């Protein structure tokens, strides 16, 4: 499970963080709920408030995020979006 | 500044059949 | 196409708008982004920013709303989540 | 005040088989 | 006669969340 | 926007010529320094020098004034502190 | 956490002296009130009667005072003005 | 002497967005 990065306005670094907290849920969680759960929480703990992360292969999206402080990459299959909106 | 965006997915189209 | 109200934490009434602006924007486009980008800037319309719209089936989330401001909801097969985080 | 919320959806279920 | 006095502000605390 | 009087020391009639002189700044002036900036020439105009005005919403003081001649109120959402060190 | 000095008409080392005495106030307090009230105190001490302080973020003001006793300065974030009028 | 000075507060404009 190699990731495609699709759209990003994020620190390199930070974009690696995700990239890596997305692998990490992955082994943990099987439901997308606990896994965009987990990222979501551990953003909020490395990074401030207030981001919210979306999981799962089938949908589609229109949000508005703090310059910076988005991404939006596969995992294979699967599609993880994440931001802050402050 | 706050930038505004889209985001579909590419449903990994149906294999061929 | 009926609608199934699956968690608020809204105004009634705009509950209802809600659920309205998601039966035009379904009518208007195939499309989950444009979709949900319809409803998004209708409701950034209608009450302020900043709200954010997801669309599709198969997805979860871990999303954090201004009081009173959440609803998630199915469009029959279709699921549509929408808050504002501002 | 603000509060914080999961979704999951039910993908609808395979019909049996 | 003069007198000294505060003055802070409540800042509408933020909608719970 | 209706006047809450959070801390006085002021002639009745002069706490009112000040919430007046408030709502009619505000109608002028957005920026804040104006808005003071209006009300204390009024009162340097009606009562003598030498009056100060504060205005915002995110500040606190530590100050000293004329007996009889301080007052502290907001105007729905903005604060005015307004008082004379003569 | 430096300061910009943005109006001074200040004695140069007095406009130390404030400097100084605000980075002390912001160890010491939390509320903007106490914060002002701090460094008023102070200068009525170290500099006579009569002081005023205003903290805060958020604010604009029109005030007079004596000549070459006023100063205003940002303290990273938060903005602090200080004058006598005597 | 005296003068008679204002002073407005450059409220961090927001992050863009």
């Amino acid at each position: 499970r190699k990731a495609v990065i699709k759209n990003a306005d994020m620190s390199e670094e930070m974009q690696q963080d995700a990239v890596d907290c997305a692998t990490q849920a992955l082994e943990k969680y099987n439901i997308e709920k606990d896994i965009a759960a987990y990222i979501k929480k551990e953003f909020d703990k490395k990074y401030n408030p207030t981001w919210h992360c979306i999981v799962g292969r089938n949908f589609g999206s229109y949000v508005t995020h703090e310059t910076r402080h988005f991404i939006y990459f596969y995992l294979g299959q699967v599609a993880i979006l994440l931001f802050k909106s402050g | 500044l706050v930038y505004t965006k889209q985001t579909q997915t590419t449903p990994p189209k149906e294999t061929l059949v």
